[PDB]
């Protein structure tokens, strides 16, 4: 019932008020359990918050999430030419340029 | 008819009801293949896409549309099954003029025939006894467990009606072909109806447990044309 | 055949009181509306039969339902019960004539009828929160829904698709009759004693769960026990046990209503082809009508009565002139030639 | 860098005193901002979390469900051996011989029997 | 006492006979007992 | 839960029972009964002193659960509210299962009485055998049931209102008043014409009024463990769970041979 | 078997319940014939306490680490089961807090401690 | 004597569940072999193993009957996982008849001795499960077989009905502190369920056995003709209690299934409530429809008609359980442990087990399938692989808790694929044998029917091999039990999510909505000291 | 004392160290005629159940 | 846009309930007109040959 606007004001207003790691993957588990995929003011929210706890494998593996939610891949590269002054400015790698 | 070695369907009729039954049958074989393919091919679809899978859906739990459909659909499917079943039951029946009667009293472990009519003016009704032939004294071609000693001879193209009853235990008088069952009671009188389309021999067993040589009791059904059935009637 | 036609009259008696339990008051407007269309009935017997209304109640019961549905309005649910009781009327009155008409011997009506009355009680424990706002009591009820529509599939075809005067004595001429009245009020009073108890009861519904099945009991045994014993003597003692009941639990009492409606209900025809003209369809409408109208008008009167004079001397009028009933069933043993 | 590099093939070896020295030493070294982090720190921090160790593990590896398989047939070819072996031993009556179920199909013939889909009592 | 083999009626471990007969004797007395009665049904009535 | 001292006693309002020996001791009882009577109807046995010893054994297993069940709740003190209610509960179920047999035996009456056998005349209670004139010791069994049901809610308001002599006249009346009972239906089985054998009217006639008989056996014995409990000072004003279970099933047991009395003697 | 009690506050077991004794010719009462957990119950009922404590769980704030609900528990250990903040949101999930360790509820996040009485 | 008063004179209730278990398998197993005695004698045409006794081969078949219908399905179905798992449920230490507990187990050994000793005192009873009254008289089974035949289902009857009781007393008043009759879970729903279908059901089965011995004993003439009566009332008498009977069998499995489609398919059941109303509906329609096994008998053609419509009714309600399965396995995540296959294996073959039952309710049809054995494939798919298998999944799941030792994950998917192939080869060509005309209770057969008979011998010796691996299994769990959780991360109850990192994980491991798995290791005699707490 | 011993009975199956259906000094008649019955009961019908299977009649 | 997803559970369960009646439906009329009619058209044919063999 409830609306996109809504869905994404709730999980910024969730997102700036953790305060541990355990909070944080809480919400993040919660928000990638929905039929809407979050939208990028959502996840830059969320590596704020991965940056405050101070997590590196977070803050990776929530990219590592977007691939498998999104439909096809054109929408995967449309993410990631969004995100991209965020995660140079973090320093966050992807999965797979580490191939750990 | 005989059954047959490897089989897997029915055995082939000789009545207008074991028609029915037939009929009735493969229209639910329908739907309830229909409701198994269904039921399989989302079992197919679960294993395929959702096996190890990252995201779980721990939201969708709830429903509103969907329960009235799978709750709606399975009672039109029961009502169309129901309209033929109500019409086959009420419609197959000895309507009109019964021709001929045959009294079958269910002994221990075999068969003794009547035929009501045929009588005189002292009381000589036609009446003999069915045993079983057993496998020592079989001739070369006759049927192990099913061969009887004397048949039941009836014509073709006459209504036949009957009466069943018992004297010992309860037994059961079965003609699958004929599409004829029913029970024989220690104290009652049943009654069944057959009309036979076709010149043959038809074969049968009983049914309910009636103690240690229930497998030897054979039943055998001939029919035969109308001048046969007065040359049989001119020598019992 | 005759079984089928028994089925029918379940389903149908059973209707009406499991409607008067959901409500959704409304259940007040449907009893009055019955009443006012009851008589007309008997016209409608006489001339079409009763197969063809018999069946339509049904499918108006059905658009009734459909109705309440679709409108949360009160207007529209007052219409939605008025529509309801007369499919409820028109189907009671045709089941009751349909069902005397197939059984001819009076012994076998007696019989039939305590079955028949049974869905009577039946439909009040089946149905009280039917369809109610959550989707799951209409999944519950989904189920008895579907072997309703097969049983009158299986009528429908018995009757349509495969082979199967005028009345005297008018009603105010019929109550001249003093045996009439007798009979036909028995049971009105038996009915109004119970229905003006149940309300003030709580102040002073789990106890009355026990009448329904007691009511049950009651009914099939005495339709058969009748005969053999003398229907009056049935009457005679069920209405002073009423009154006994009802002065000063509640199995007792549907018990007693057990006795008085199965001794009431077959004597009226009995009457009726005795001394009047041989037709039983217009007879049931005189006692119809006393079914609806005492819950119809009393229960309100009762409660207000209630807590006014009291509790138990309401209880106690009641009983009184419950228990004061008795000597006049006393009459209804024989009637006069005629 | 020794105690760092190539954690993916020696970190279930070591005991449970040495795997907390190496969780806090990294938790202290995440503090700083990222990108002053070496790339094998980046992917140690990975496999420590989210990898293939401990209770991620799979439920069956390749080298089960061949077991599996070769148990199953091996179930079966038991069974077939003890039901030969009490095959072998049966009574046959005298009517099963083909010499006498083609007498028989010729009594089934004269009285025409299953003039659908067939008869034949031949199964030897 | 309470623990891991604390609440089974029978003893496991710490045992002079070996597990093993206990728990076959079971199994082999309830999968042979439905033979004696036939061989007692069988030779009350002659055949063999 | 912050009263004082609260860890001195339990947290929870339920019944912890000790060890006890008796349900093996009757499962074995059974067990020596079911054999027995199995065996002495076909020869094997012989004397007949054997079935007597099971039986005696089997109603002293009874007897000696009751024994710690009385002193679990008059001495140890362990009857909470709860606890209460689940054997009212437990008591009230099973009388439901009690009275559950004799639809049964009233549906194989039915069954017999509409739709009778061509080797029986057409006809209930058939020729040769003469029923029972319910203008009889069946009417005076009738009043007696009436009486006792009336005498029993006379002790159960006279311990409310604490008098104790008036509690214990009622509980004589209704045990001396149930004895007349089972003495005017024993002498009534002596002066009959038909006997177990003779038809299926007879076979079931004594089949629903001799269960009854055992059943009102059962009555005279809780009755008599009543009046013997409370003359030695084991009831008090507020909590008598022994009262209240058996008068909930002399009510039913009335109740019942309402029933037996409509359905077996006059109808015909 | 020792000093009989007269309100909660002097009872100390199973030895303060057991009463005086009624007298010959009268229906005793409760208050002069009850000896375990009956005359507790009797006592307390008599004073305005209840014994046995039927009050569920409390569904008013959610709890953060330094804030957590309190839980009394005369054990180690205490089952405890949360269903959220408006008191029936989250769905049923059930937690141990004991003495070392806090519970804290994968879904909604309110943290449980325990204190020991 | 700390043995005597701890496991003979017993009040706690998970150490009697424990001798229910023993018992289930002793009985469980008795029965398996006299049913391969039956399948190795219906193999080829002719006398091959009984040489010549078609007695011997009734007593075997009665027997099969009693002691697997009887003697396992429901002690280790409401006997082993009901007083296990219900007081842990709903938070009570214990049950408020404990006494009446160990009654209810101790009447059984009682109760096979007879049993045992009905088949070796003279020729025996063989007059099938359902023990008919003019053939079960005085004049073909005379001897002491018969009547000590009844005395074991009398005793039973006692167990029973004692068990049902407490279980519905149990559940009422002895609740935590916050449970509401709605929050429950669902297997406390169908206990209580098959419970009041024991307190409604028994009763007439114990009238009607009882009136058959007095006949058979004191010349009575309930049954008998010659004095006017009629055998068809025991048929009715009978059948009240056959058809709440096959119910209680499957109830306390489906429950079994929900439990397990929540676990490894990580989400809750799709609409609850609406599975409760589905089983209280299964339940009540299960005693208005017990006609139908007597369709042959002569009924009347207006009472034909409403016991076909009341018969396929009961559809609907499964219908919705069924659904909603499908529905809470769709969007979650499945991981295949062995309980997850058996749950798997249980949605397909019920089904299949299940449809064959529409085809056999009407009227018309079942003059063409009655007494063949249609019948008996129709039921072994629903008995055979939809009680067994729910019981096989509730062991797999429930062991480690109760035990504390884990078994081997290779064995038991050996043992599964064994026991599927098995059942499957064995049941199949029913069918066929069946629609050809096969008549039931047949020591011999006409000719024709051999090939498929050759073919259903040869799947009960798949069976029994998987019996015997079961046993190993057993065996390997109890001896080295506590090294076979590494083996594999089946041990494991939930794997972690997606984002839940392992060092999380191995903080807060257990995520459950029920108390079960988070009691101790083995569960502490004395559980609830200070009482449960539910919002 | 006084027909009021329950007050001084109440203080002896507190504090008895013995099992609740043999701590009275009376427990001896009804629990030593019931166990030695019990014995000869259970042994006679286990003696005529094994003479049975045997076929030896009376 | 492309940074806009909303709904794709539901579409995935529309095609999967229209792909298992299809396939069913498909499944089913193959059993009454390949299996059930041509056996009936046998049948009777077979008694109106049989019926010209009597008259002549
Ligand atoms: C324990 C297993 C079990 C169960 C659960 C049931 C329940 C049912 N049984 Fe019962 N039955 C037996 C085992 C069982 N039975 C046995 C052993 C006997 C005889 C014993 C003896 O004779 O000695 C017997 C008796 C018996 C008979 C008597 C046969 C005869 O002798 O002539 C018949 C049919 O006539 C029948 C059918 C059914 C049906 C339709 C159900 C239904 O409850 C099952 C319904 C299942 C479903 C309908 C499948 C799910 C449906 C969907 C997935 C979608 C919905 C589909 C539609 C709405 C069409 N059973
Ligand atoms: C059928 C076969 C079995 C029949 C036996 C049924 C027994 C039901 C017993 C129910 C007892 C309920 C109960 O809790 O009663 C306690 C004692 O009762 C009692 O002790 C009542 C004893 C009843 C004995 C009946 C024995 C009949 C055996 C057949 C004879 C033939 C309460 O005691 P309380 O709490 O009220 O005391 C408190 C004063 N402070
Ligand atoms: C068949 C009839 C059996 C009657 C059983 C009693 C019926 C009422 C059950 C009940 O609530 O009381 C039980 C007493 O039963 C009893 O004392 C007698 C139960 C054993 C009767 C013999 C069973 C024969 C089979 C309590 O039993 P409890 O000891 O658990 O109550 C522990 C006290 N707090
Ligand atoms: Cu004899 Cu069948
Ligand atoms: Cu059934
Ligand atoms: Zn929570």
């Amino acid at each position: 019932e409830e609306t996109y606007e809504e869905f994404s004001q709730r999980y910024e207003k969730e997102f700036d008020e953790a305060y541990d790691l355990f909070e944080v993957q809480r919400v993040l588990n919660n928000c990638f359990s929905y039929d809407i995929v979050p939208s990028p003011a959502v996840i830059g929210k969320a590596l704020n918050a991965c940056r405050r706890v101070n997590d590196y494998a977070t803050a990776v593996r929530v990219f590592e999430g977007l691939k498998h939610k999104v439909e096809t891949k054109e929408q995967y590269d449309a993410y990631l030419e969004e995100l991209k002054d965020v995660r140079e400015e973090l320093g966050i790698d992807l999965k797979e340029e580490l191939f750990p | 008819d005989v059954p047959t070695p490897w089989g897997i369907f029915f055995q082939d009729s000789a009545t207008p009801n074991m028609e029915g039954i037939i009929e009735l049958h493969n229209n639910i074989m329908f739907y309830l293949v229909l409701i198994l393919t269904f039921v399989s091919y989302i079992l197919y679809t679960i294993i395929y896409n959702y096996s190890n899978a990252t995201i779980v859906h721990k939201y969708m739990n709830h429903g509103q549309l969907i329960e009235i459909v799978w709750t709606t659909l399975p009672a039109v499917i029961l009502l169309i099954i129901a309209f033929p079943s109500f019409i086959l039951l009420y419609l197959c029946d000895e309507v009109i003029s019964p021709a001929m009667t045959i009294k079958a009293i269910g002994l221990q472990w075999y068969w003794k025939y009547e035929y009501s009519d045929f009588i005189n003016d002292d009381g000589e009704i036609v009446e003999f006894e069915s045993y079983v032939i057993p496998e020592e004294l079989l001739e070369d071609g006759q049927l192990r467990l099913l061969d009887v000693d004397a048949s039941v001879v009836v014509p073709v193209d006459t209504h036949i009606r009957f009466i069943v009853s018992s004297a010992d235990v309860i037994h059961d008088f079965c003609v699958p072909a004929l599409g004829v069952k029913v029970d024989a009671s220690p104290g009652r009188l049943n009654q069944t109806s057959a009309l036979i389309q076709r010149e043959g021999v038809y074969y049968g067993q009983c049914s309910e447990l009636c103690g240690v040589m229930h497998s030897a009791m054979p039943i055998k059904i001939e029919a035969v044309s109308l001048y046969e059935f007065i040359n049989w009637l001119d020598e019992q | 055949s005759r079984k089928l036609i028994l089925f029918i009259v379940f389903l149908a008696l059973l209707l009406d009181n499991m409607l008067l339990t959901v409500v959704v008051l409304l259940f007040a407007s449907k009893a009055t509306v019955q009443l006012i269309t009851n008589p007309f009935i008997g016209l409608l017997t006489n001339r079409i039969g009763y197969p063809i209304p018999i069946f339509a109640g049904f499918c108006i019961m059905f658009v009734s339902t459909i109705m309440f549905a679709f409108s949360s309005s009160y207007a529209f649910l007052l219409i939605a019960r008025s529509l309801q009781g007369i499919g409820s009327s028109c189907s009671s009155v045709a089941g009751m004539g349909m069902l005397a008409s197939v059984y001819t011997d009076d012994e076998e009506r007696g019989n039939v009828m305590g079955i028949a009355l049974g869905g009577l009680a039946m439909g009040v424990l089946v149905g009280p929160p039917f369809g109610s706002v959550l989707y799951e009591f209409v999944g519950k009820t989904a189920p008895f829904l579907v072997l309703a529509a097969l049983v009158l599939l299986d009528g429908a075809i018995q009757l349509f698709v495969l082979q199967p005067s005028q009345k005297g004595t008018p009603l105010t001429t019929l109550l001249k009759d003093p045996y009439i009245l007798i009979a036909a009020g028995s049971i009105c009073f038996a009915n109004m004693g119970i229905a003006m108890l149940e309300p003030a009861l709580p102040i002073w519904g789990v106890a009355f769960l026990p009448a329904s099945i007691s009511y049950l009991i009651g009914t099939n045994i005495f339709g058969i026990l009748a005969h053999k014993m003398g229907r009056w003597l049935c009457a005679l003692l069920g209405m002073i046990i009423v009154g006994v009941s009802i002065l000063c639990p509640n199995f007792g009492v549907g018990f007693a209503i057990g006795m008085v409606d199965s001794s009431m209900m077959p004597i009226m025809g009995y009457l009726v082809d005795l001394r009047h003209v041989s037709v039983y369809g217009s007879v049931y409408a005189i006692a119809d009508v006393a079914f609806c109208m005492g819950y119809a008008i009393g229960p309100s009167a009762g409660g207000a009565i209630a807590k006014a004079i009291g509790f138990p001397w309401l209880m106690t009028i009641i009983g009184i002139i419950d228990i004061l009933f008795a000597p006049l069933c006393f009459f209804l043993r024989s009637p006069p030639a005629k | 860098n020794a105690t760092v590099t190539n954690l993916e093939k020696r970190w279930e070896d070591l005991p449970e005193t040495d795997q907390k020295d190496i969780i806090s030493q990294l938790s202290e070294r995440q503090k700083l901002p990222w990108k002053d982090l070496t790339l094998s720190e980046k992917k140690a921090a990975w496999y420590i979390s989210f990898g293939e160790w401990g209770p991620r593990r799979p439920v069956h590896t390749k080298e089960d469900k061949l077991y599996i398989f070769w148990g199953t047939v091996i179930g079966i070819v038991i069974s077939a051996t003890i039901f030969g072996a009490f095959r072998y031993n049966r009574n046959v009556p005298k009517t099963m011989n083909r010499e006498w179920q083609a007498a028989s199909d010729e009594y089934l013939k004269s009285k025409n029997a299953e003039p659908f889909t067939g008869y034949s009592q031949i199964q030897s | 006492d309470v623990g891991p083999y604390s609440n089974l009626p029978f003893k496991v471990k710490n045992r002079r006979v070996p597990y093993a007969v206990p728990h076959f004797l079971f199994f082999a007395i309830g999968m042979g007992i439905p033979f004696f009665a036939c061989y007692v049904q069988l030779k009350r009535s002659g055949s063999i | 839960m912050r009263i004082q001292n609260r860890e001195n006693l339990q947290l929870f309002p339920f019944h912890l029972v000790t060890n006890s020996p008796w349900p093996l001791t009757t499962s074995l009882a059974l067990m020596s009964l079911a054999l027995t009577l199995g065996l002495t109807m076909h020869g094997y046995i012989g004397n007949h002193l054997w079935l007597f010893l099971a039986i005696s054994l089997v109603l002293s297993s009874i007897f000696l659960w009751v024994r710690d069940v009385v002193i679990e709740g008059t001495y140890l003190g362990d009857h909470t509210i709860a606890v209460r209610k689940g054997l009212n509960i437990g008591f009230m179920l099973f009388v439901l299962s009690e009275i559950l047999i004799f639809a049964a035996l009233f549906w194989s009456y039915f069954h017999s009485a509409m739709g009778p056998t061509i080797e029986i005349g057409c006809q209930w209670p058939p020729v040769g055998i003469t029923s029972i004139k319910p203008t009889e010791l069946p009417l005076l069994n009738t009043i007696i049931l009436l009486a006792s049901g009336a005498t029993v809610t006379w002790a159960h308001h006279s311990i409310l209102y604490k008098d104790r002599q008036g509690t214990l006249v009622g509980l004589f009346i209704t045990t001396l008043l149930i004895i007349l009972f089972v003495g005017c239906q024993v002498l009534e089985y002596t002066w009959a014409t038909f006997t177990i054998a003779d038809s299926v009217f007879g076979s079931i006639f004594y089949a629903g009024t001799g269960l009854h008989f055992i059943h009102m056996v059962m009555l005279i014995v809780m009755l008599a463990i009543c009046y013997a409990r409370m003359y030695f000072y084991h009831f008090t004003s507020n909590h008598h769970l022994g009262l209240e279970t058996t008068i909930l099933y002399l009510h039913v047991l009335d109740i019942i041979w309402l029933f037996l009395y409509i359905v077996f003697y006059w109808w015909g | 078997q020792f000093k009989t009690a007269t309100s909660i506050a002097e009872v100390e077991g199973l030895e303060n319940l057991v009463g005086p004794g009624a007298k010959t010719g009268t229906v005793p009462t409760d208050l002069e014939q009850a000896t375990g957990l009956e005359r507790y119950e009797l006592l307390g009922k008599l004073e305005g306490i209840e014994v046995f404590d039927e009050t569920p769980l409390e569904a008013v704030r959610k709890g953060t680490m330094k804030d957590p609900i309190l839980i009394d528990s005369y054990d180690d250990y205490r089952y405890v089961g949360c269903t959220g903040v408006p008191a029936d949101s989250h769905n049923i999930e059930w937690l141990k807090p004991t003495t070392e360790k806090n519970a804290r509820c994968w879904e909604c996040g309110s943290v449980y401690k325990l204190n020991f009485l | 004597m700390n043995y005597i008063n701890r496991w003979l004179f017993s009040t706690n209730a998970k150490d009697i569940a424990v001798l229910y278990f023993i018992f289930a398998l002793f009985c469980g197993l008795l029965g398996s072999i006299m049913s391969l005695i039956l399948r190795l004698e219906l193999s080829a045409p002719g006398n091959q193993i009984l040489m010549g006794n078609h007695q011997l081969f009734n007593v075997v078949a009665t027997a099969h009957a009693v002691l697997m219908v009887f003697f396992l399905v429901m002690p280790a179905a409401i006997g082993f996982f009901g007083n296990y798992l219900l007081p842990l449920m709903i938070g009570a230490s214990d049950m408020s008849f404990a006494r009446l507990n160990n009654i209810s187990f101790w009447l059984l050994p009682p109760a096979l001795v007879s049993l045992l000793a009905s088949a070796l005192i003279e020729n025996g009873a063989g007059t099938g499960w359902t023990v008919y009254p003019p053939l079960a008289g005085v004049q073909s089974h005379s001897g002491p077989s018969v009547d000590l035949a009844i005395f074991a289902l009398h005793l039973t009857s006692i167990s029973s009905l004692l068990g049902a009781i407490n279980f519905i007393t149990t559940t009422l008043n002895m609740r935590t502190i916050g449970m509401t009759m709605s929050k429950l879970p669902l297997f406390v729903w169908a206990v209580v369920f098959t419970s009041i279908l024991l307190l409604l059901s028994l009763p007439v089965l114990s009238a009607g056995v009882t009136l058959l011995l007095l006949d058979r004993n004191f010349n009575t003439s309930f049954f008998e003709p010659a004095g006017g009566g009629d055998p068809i009332l025991y048929q009715h008498l009978f059948w009240f209690f056959g058809h709440p009977e096959v119910y209680i069998l499957i109830i306390p499995g489906f429950g079994i299934i929900s439990h397990i489609v929540s676990t490894y398919s990580k989400k809750p059941v799709f609409g609850a409530i609406g599975m409760v109303y589905a089983m209280g509906s299964i339940g009540f329609l299960g005693l208005l429809v017990w006609s139908h096994h007597m369709y042959t008998v002569g009924l009347d053609v207006d009472s034909r008609a409403y016991f076909t419509s009341a018969t396929m009714v009961i559809a609907v309600p499964t219908g919705i359980k069924i659904f909603s399965w499908l529905a809470t396995l769709y969007g979650g995540s499945i991981r295949y442990t062995t309980p997850m296959l058996y749950a798997f294996a249980f949605l397909f073959l019920f089904t299949v087990g299940g449809l064959s039952g529409v085809v056999l309710s009407n009227a018309s049809l079942d003059i063409a399938f009655h007494d063949t054995y249609y019948v008996i494939g129709h039921f072994h798919y629903v008995l055979s692989l939809g009680a067994v298998f729910s019981l096989f999944a509730g062991y797999y799941y429930w062991s480690p808790l109760i035990t504390g030792l884990y078994y081997n994950n290779n064995l038991a998917n050996i043992q599964f694929w064994l026991l599927f192939i098995g059942t499957n080869v064995t049941f199949f060509p029913m069918h066929f044998l069946g629609l050809n005309g096969m008549p039931r209770r047949i020591p011999d057969y006409p000719d024709a029917f051999a090939g498929w008979n050759a073919i259903s011998s040869f799947g009960s010796l798949i069976s029994i091999i998987s019996v015997i691996l079961f046993a190993y299994v057993i065996y390997d769990q109890l001896v080295n039990g506590l090294t076979n959780k590494q083996l594999s991360t089946n041990s494991l109850f939930k794997n972690p999510d997606f984002i839940e990192s392992n060092i999380i994980f191995n903080d807060n491991s257990i995520k459950s909505s029920s108390i079960d798995f988070l009691l101790t290791s083995p569960p502490l005699p004395h559980t609830f000291n200070t009482p449960a707490i539910q919002s | 004392t006084a027909t009021e011993k329950i007050i001084e009975l109440q203080k002896f199956y507190q504090s008895t160290n013995k099992p609740i259906y043999a701590a009275h000094p009376r427990s001896k008649y009804y629990l030593i005629p019931y166990f030695g019955l019990l014995g000869v009961s259970v042994a006679a019908t286990l003696f005529y159940t094994g003479r049975a299977c045997f076929g030896i009649k009376d | 846009s492309l940074t806009r997803i909303q709904g794709s559970v539901k579409r995935r369960i529309l095609t999967d309930i229209s792909v298992g009646l299809t396939l069913g439906f498909g499944f089913a009329s193959y059993w009454w007109w390949g299996v059930h009619k041509p056996t009936v058209a046998h049948r009777e044919n077979y008694y109106i040959e049989l019926a010209k063999k009597k008259k002549a």
